[PDB]
C-alpha cells in the first residue's frame, strides 16, 4: 500500500549511502517510480490505501496516509524527478542515497494525513539537503547552508505552535486532518494560527522578500545539481497552503488575499525579470523558480477552482522539468568545466541532442501550450484575473521576461560559432533525456487525464471561501 | 478522428526528420515533407468536399479540445497546405549541400501542423496552442543556420514580440472566460448575440485579442520583427511572410467577426492600424537596399491593407486581398530566392541591375509578382486591392481618409515594386554568375505561383461579375452584415484605381531608373532604408531600460539579502553583548543575581 511506496526510497537510498553499489540506486529509484505508478493507477480515491496506525496515544498523534487525487500524482512527481536525479546524476559521491532518502521524506510529507505528520515530514527533510549541500560541494556551502537552514527554521518553529493552536483551541481530538477540518477555528484566533502557517509556507513558497535564501541555496551545492532539484522539489509551499493553511484558517486569509495574490504577482515578475540578469544556471534556475511558485501563488490564493489547480498542476510539472534542468546542468559541468553562461558558445552543432532536450525543457519553462506548464498557467490566470484583475496582469508581464531570459540562455549556450566541440551523450544521459521528453509531452497534451482527482479538491476549497 | 490526421502527418514527418532525419538521402526528407503535405492537402479537401467536419475530446475541465472544419476554416487550409506543398518543392530544390535538411523540412512540417492546429480550431485557447506554435516554428527557422548570430537574434527578437502579442492573446482570453466561462468560440458567439454585457470588458478583450493579432501579423508596433526573417532561408521567408504567420492576424478577427461588428470603435482602430501599416510599409519599403527587406516591406503593407479591410468590416474582402496575397507574394519571394541562388547569396539591390537577359523565366516570375503587387488592372492584387478601396466606402464606419489613404499607399506599392524589379533586372551588370541560373524544381513550383497569381483574380469581382468568394465566406462566419452598395461610379472608382496603379507603375520605373535621386530623395531613400530609426528608439527607451532594471534588481535582491546578514549580526551582537554582561567578578555575578531575583518577586504580584 502506501506506506510502502513511501518508505522504499527510504530504503534504497541507506542501502546506496552505507551499502554498494552506487549502480544500484539508479534501479531503486526505479521501483520506487513503478510502485508510486502503481499508486497512481487504479486510484479510486483519496481513501485509497488509507493507512492509519498508532503513534502517540496519549497525546493523539496517529501514523495517517493515502493517496489523494494530489497525492497519487505528487507521489508519482517526486518519483520520477528522484529517478532522474538517480540514474543520470553523475555524482556518484555514494550521497545520491541522500536523494533517495529525501525522495522517500518527500513522499512521506504529501501522504501525511495528519497536520503533526506533515509538520514532522516538513521538518525532516532538511537533513539530507544540508548534506549534499554541504559535504558535497561549494566554497560558500556554509554560508549558504546556514541561510537557508536558518530561514527555514525561524519559518517553521512558529509554526508548531500554530499546529498547536489549530489542534487545542478548535478542541480537535486528534491531528488527523479531518478532524481538525471538522473542527473549524474562529475569528481572531484562526487569524493568528493562519499568520502562523503563512509565515513558513511564504518562505517557502518562496515569496519576494523571502526568496533570498534561493539562490545561494541553488549556487553551493554539488555541481551536478542533484542537491539543487531536490530542493527545488522541497517548494512545497503551495501545497502546504492549499491544503491546510486556508481551510484550517479561511478567516485570516481573507484579508491577507489582497496582499498574497500582490505578493504572488510581483515574486513572479521580479524572478522572471532577474533571471534575465543572471549570469549563472543556478542564479538563474533560482529565480526561474521564484517566478513558477510565483504564479503557482497566486492561483492558490485567488481562490478560483481554475485558479487553485492551475497552481497545484503548476507545481508539480514545474518541480519536474526543473529538477531535470538542473541535471541538465549537472552533466554539461562535468563533461565541460563550468557553469558560465558565456563561454563554450559552439555547443549546437558539437552537441546534436542536448540542444534539443534544452530547448524543449525551456520551452516547457516559459509556458508553451503543448508542454506542462501552460495548463497550470492559464487556469492561474484565469482564477487570478477572478479574483484580482489588476494583479493577474501584473503576475502575467512574465511570458515576456521568461522567453527572454530562456532563449537568451539557450543562444548563447549552443548556436553561436563553434567553439573545440563537446562530449555527445551519455548512457544513463540518453534515458534521462527520453523519459524527461516522454513526461512533459504525456503531461502538456493531457492535462486532462491528470489533476482529475485535482478538480474536485480545487472546486471544494475554492468553494470552502464562500458561505 | 480523421480529421486528425491532417495535423499528424507533418508531425510525424517532423518526428522522423528530427529524430532520424539524417539517416536518410539529401532529397529524401524534403520529398517526404512534399508528399505529407500532399497528402494532407488532399485528405482535407475530401472532407471539405464532405461538407465539414467536427472534432471534441476530453481536455482540462470546461475546455475540451474542439476543432471546427468549415467554410472560412477551409478556405485557410486550402491555402496553406497549397502555398506549402509549393514552398516544400522549391525548399527541396533551393536547400543543397547545406547540413541540416532533415532540421529543415522537419521544421517546415513542423509549421505546417501548427498553422493547422491555429485555423482548425473551435475553441481560442486551441486558437492560442496554434498561434505559440508558429511562432515557435518560425523561431527555428529563422535560427536554423546557428554559426551566425546575425541569424540567431532575429529569431531571439521575433519570438519576444510574438509573446508579448500572445501574452495579449491571453489576458483577452481570460476576459472571455470570466466573462462567460465557454472559451469555445461557437458556443462564445453564441453567447454573445443578443444581450451583450459589460460593454467595456468586450471591448477590452477585444483589444487584447487585436494586440495579439498585430504582433502575429507585424502590425505597428510589433512590426519590427517582420524584416529580420529575412535572417531565415528564402523559403522560410516566403511561408512567413505569404502564407501562414500573419494570415492568422486576419483570421481572428474573422472568426471573432462576431465580436468586432459589435465594437464599432475597435473595428474603426483596426482599420487605422491597418492603414498606418500600409503607409509605413510602403514608404519604408523602397529605400531598402536589400531585395529581402525591400519585399519584407511591402508584406507589412499588404498586412495593412488587409487589416484595414477587416477592421472596417469587410471580412471578406480582406480574405480576398489575402488570397491573392498569399500568392503573389509567394511568387516574389521565391523569384528572390532563385535570384540570390543564381548569385551565390549575394543578397543585394545595388550589387545587382541587368538580370533580364540572362535569367530565363526569373524576370517573368519577378515582373508576374511585381505587377501583381503594384496592382496590374487584370491581377488578383488589382481586384484585393480595389475590392478593399470599394469596401472601405461601402461598409459602416466611412472610409473618407482610408479610401485617399489606400489609393497612396498602392501609389507606394508600385512604386516601390518598380524599383525592386528595375534595380534588380535592368540598367546595369555587376558581378558574376557562371553555370546554373534557373533550376528545375525552384521554378517549376514557381511556375505554377505565378499562375496563380495572375489568376486567382476573378473569383471576386464587382457585383455584376460573379462575386464569389462573399457568399463563400459570410455564411459560416462573418455573419453580421451592414454594406451600403453602388453601380456605375463604382466602376469609374475601379478605373480611377487601374489608372492611378499604372501611373505609379512607370513613374517609379522611371524615378528608378533615373538614378539622379535629387537631394531630398536621398535622405528619404536613406531613412526608408534605416526602417526610419524605429528600433533606435525601441533599445533607448524600453529594451536597454529594461535590461538595467533587471539588473537593478539583482543589486537590489543582493542588498536585501546583505541586510538580512546584517539581522543575523545584530542577534550575534546582542549575544555577545550578553555574554559581555558576564565579566567574571563573582561580586558583580552575585548583584546581578540579587537583581533578577528582585526583578521575580516583583513580577510575581
Amino acid at each position: 500500500m502506501v506506506v510502502l511506496a513511501v518508505l522504499l526510497p527510504v530504503v534504497f537510498g541507506a542501502l546506496l549511502l552505507l551499502g554498494l553499489p552506487r549502480a544500484l540506486g539508479v534501479l531503486g529509484a526505479g521501483l520506487s517510480f513503478l510502485l508510486n505508478l502503481y499508486l497512481f493507477l487504479t486510484h479510486p480515491g483519496g481513501v485509497a490505501h488509507a493507512f492509519q496506525a498508532p503513534l502517540l496515544p496519549g497525546a493523539g498523534v496517529y501514523w495517517a496516509f493515502g493517496l489523494d487525487g494530489l497525492s497519487a500524482l505528487f507521489f508519482l512527481t517526486i518519483a520520477l524527478t528522484v529517478f532522474l536525479g538517480a540514474l543520470v546524476a553523475r555524482v556518484e559521491g555514494r550521497f545520491l542515497g541522500l536523494a533517495l532518502l529525501m525522495e522517500g521524506l518527500l513522499l512521506g510529507l504529501f501522504a501525511a494525513r495528519d497536520l503533526l505528520v506533515f509538520y514532522v515530514f516538513f521538518e525532516a527533510a532538511l537533513i539530507p539537503a544540508l548534506l549534499m549541500l554541504y559535504l558535497y560541494g561549494g566554497e560558500g556551502r556554509t554560508r549558504a547552508l546556514y541561510t537557508f537552514v536558518l530561514f527555514t527554521l525561524v519559518g517553521s518553529l512558529p509554526m508548531l505552535a500554530a499546529v498547536l493552536g489549530a489542534r487545542l483551541l478548535s478542541g480537535s481530538p486528534t491531528f488527523l486532518l479531518e478532524d481538525l477540518l471538522a473542527h473549524p477555528l474562529q475569528e481572531e484566533a484562526a487569524f493568528w494560527v493562519f499568520l502562523g502557517f503563512a509565515l513558513a509556507f511564504a518562505i517557502k513558497t518562496p515569496l519576494f522578500p523571502l526568496h533570498a535564501w534561493l539562490p545561494p541555496f541553488h549556487q553551493e551545492n554539488h555541481p551536478s545539481g542533484l542537491a539543487d532539484a531536490l530542493g527545488t522539489l522541497y517548494k512545497v509551499g503551495v501545497f502546504a497552503f492549499f491544503r491546510f493553511a486556508i481551510p484550517l484558517a479561511p478567516e485570516g486569509f481573507a484579508q491577507a488575499q489582497g496582499l498574497l495574490l500582490f505578493l504572488a504577482a510581483l515574486s513572479a515578475l521580479y524572478g522572471a525579470w532577474v533571471a534575465f540578469a543572471a549570469k549563472d544556471f543556478k542564479t538563474l534556475l533560482a529565480y526561474a523558480g521564484l517566478s513558477h511558485m510565483g504564479v503557482a501563488a497566486l492561483g492558490v490564493f485567488s481562490g478560483t477552482p481554475e485558479g487553485a489547480m492551475g497552481g497545484l498542476y503548476l507545481l508539480a510539472a514545474s518541480g519536474v522539468y526543473t529538477g531535470g534542468l538542473f541535471l541538465l546542468a549537472g552533466r554539461l559541468y562535468e563533461r565541460t568545466g563550468t557553469l558560465e553562461i558565456g563561454r563554450y558558445r559552439g555547443l549546437a552543432q558539437s552537441a546534436p541532442g542536448l540542444a534539443a532536450l534544452a530547448l524543449i525543457l525551456f520551452l516547457a519553462m516559459v509556458g508553451l501550450p503543448g508542454l506542462s506548464g501552460f495548463p497550470g498557467e492559464f487556469l492561474t490566470l484565469l482564477g487570478a484575473y477572478k479574483a484580482s484583475p489588476w494583479l493577474a496582469a501584473l503576475a502575467f508581464l512574465s511570458v515576456i521576461a521568461s522567453a527572454a531570459y530562456a532563449l537568451t540562455a539557450f543562444q548563447k549556450t549552443f548556436w553561436e560559432e563553434g567553439g573545440s566541440g563537446v562530449k555527445d551523450l551519455a548512457g544513463a544521459e540518453w534515458g534521462f533525456a527520453l523519459l524527461s521528453v516522454l513526461a512533459l509531452l504525456l503531461m502538456g497534451v493531457f492535462p486532462g487525464y491528470f489533476a482529475r482527482g485535482l478538480h474536485p479538491l480545487a472546486e471544494a476549497f475554492a468553494k470552502l471561501l464562500g458561505g | 478522428m480523421a480529421l486528425l490526421g491532417t495535423i499528424l502527418l507533418p508531425l510525424l514527418g517532423f518526428a522522423l526528420l528530427g529524430l532520424f532525419g539524417k539517416r536518410m538521402r539529401e532529397p529524401l526528407p524534403g520529398v517526404l515533407a512534399s508528399g505529407l503535405v500532399l497528402a494532407s492537402f488532399l485528405l482535407g479537401a475530401g472532407l471539405l468536399l464532405s461538407g465539414g467536419a467536427r472534432f471534441q475530446a476530453e481536455w482540462l475541465p470546461g475546455i475540451p479540445f474542439s476543432l471546427l472544419l468549415d467554410n472560412l476554416s477551409g478556405f485557410m487550409l486550402l491555402i496553406v497546405t497549397g502555398v506549402g506543398f509549393l514552398i516544400h518543392v522549391y525548399a527541396i530544390g533551393y536547400m543543397g549541400g547545406d547540413p541540416g535538411y532533415s532540421r529543415f523540412f522537419a521544421y517546415f512540417n513542423l509549421f505546417i501542423a501548427m498553422m493547422l492546429t491555429l485555423v482548425l480550431a473551435d475553441s481560442y485557447p486551441v486558437m492560442f496552442i496554434g498561434w505559440e506554435g508558429v511562432g515557435l516554428a518560425s523561431f527555428l527557422l529563422i535560427g536554423f543556420w546557428y554559426k551566425n548570430p546575425q541569424y540567431a537574434d532575429s529569431a531571439r527578437k521575433a519570438f519576444i514580440v510574438n509573446r508579448i502579442g500572445d501574452l495579449g492573446f491571453m489576458l483577452g482570453m481570460a476576459i472571455l472566460w470570466a466573462l462567460y466561462g465557454t472559451l469555445s468560440i461557437s458556443e462564445l458567439k453564441e453567447a454573445m448575440e443578443g444581450p451583450l454585457k459589460n460593454p467595456d470588458l468586450l471591448a477590452l478583450a477585444g483589444l487584447l485579442l487585436f494586440l495579439g493579432a498585430v504582433g502575429k501579423s507585424a502590425q505597428i508596433p510589433l512590426m519590427v520583427w517582420l524584416p529580420d526573417a529575412m535572417a531565415g532561408p528564402t523559403p522560410v521567408s516566403a511561408l512567413i511572410h505569404a502564407a501562414t504567420m500573419v494570415t492568422a492576424g486576419v483570421y481572428l478577427i474573422a472568426r471573432s467577426s462576431f465580436l468586432y461588428s459589435v465594437l464599432p470603435d475597435v473595428s474603426y482602430a483596426i482599420a487605422v492600424v491597418g492603414l498606418l501599416t500600409a503607409a509605413y510599409g510602403a514608404l519604408s519599403a523602397f529605400g531598402q537596399t536589400d531585395i529581402k527587406k525591400i519585399v519584407a516591406y511591402s508584406t507589412i503593407s499588404q498586412l495593412g491593407y488587409m487589416f484595414l479591410a477587416a477592421g472596417v468590416g469587410a471580412y471578406w474582402v480582406a480574405l480576398f486581398h489575402v488570397f491573392t496575397h498569399a500568392f503573389f507574394k509567394a511568387l516574389l519571394f521565391l523569384a528572390s530566392g532563385s535570384v540570390i541562388h543564381a548569385l551565390g547569396g549575394e543578397q543585394d539591390v545595388r550589387k545587382m541591375g541587368g538580370l533580364w537577359k540572362h535569367l530565363p523565366q526569373t524576370r517573368w516570375h519577378a515582373l508576374i509578382g511585381a505587377l501583381a503587387l503594384g496592382g496590374l488592372p487584370l491581377l488578383s492584387g488589382f481586384w484585393s486591392k480595389d475590392a478593399i478601396l470599394a469596401a472601405t466606402l461601402t461598409y459602416p464606419f466611412g472610409g473618407v481618409g482610408f479610401y485617399v489613404g489606400a489609393l497612396l499607399v498602392a501609389v507606394l506599392t508600385a512604386m516601390y515594386a518598380m524599383r525592386w524589379f528595375v534595380l534588380v533586372f535592368l540598367g546595369e551588370e555587376r558581378g558574376h554568375h557562371h553555370p546554373h541560373e534557373a533550376p528545375p524544381v525552384m521554378l517549376w513550383p514557381n511556375h505554377l505561383l505565378a499562375l496563380g497569381s495572375v489568376l486567382a483574380g476573378y473569383l471576386a469581382l464587382p457585383h455584376p461579375l460573379p462575386n464569389v468568394l462573399e457568399p463563400f465566406l459570410k455564411p459560416a462566419l462573418a455573419e453580421v452584415e451592414a454594406h451600403h452598395l453602388s453601380l456605375g461610379a463604382e466602376w469609374g472608382l475601379i478605373a480611377l484605381s487601374a489608372a492611378v496603379a499604372l501611373l505609379g507603375l512607370w513613374a517609379g520605373f522611371v524615378f528608378f531608373q533615373r538614378k539622379v535621386f535629387p537631394a531630398w530623395y536621398l535622405a528619404f531613400e536613406a531613412a526608408s532604408r534605416e526602417a526610419f530609426y524605429v528600433d533606435r528608439a525601441y533599445n533607448a527607451l524600453i529594451v536597454n531600460p529594461l535590461k538595467a532594471l533587471a539588473e537593478a534588481l539583482f543589486y537590489g535582491d543582493r542588498g536585501l539579502l546583505s541586510g538580512y546578514f546584517g539581522l543575523g549580526g545584530a542577534a550575534r551582537s546582542l549575544g555577545q553583548g550578553l555574554a559581555r554582561l558576564q565579566t567574571g567578578y563573582l561580586r558583580v555575578y552575585a548583584l546581578l543575581f540579587v537583581l533578577g531575583a528582585l526583578l521575580l518577586l516583583g513580577v510575581m504580584r
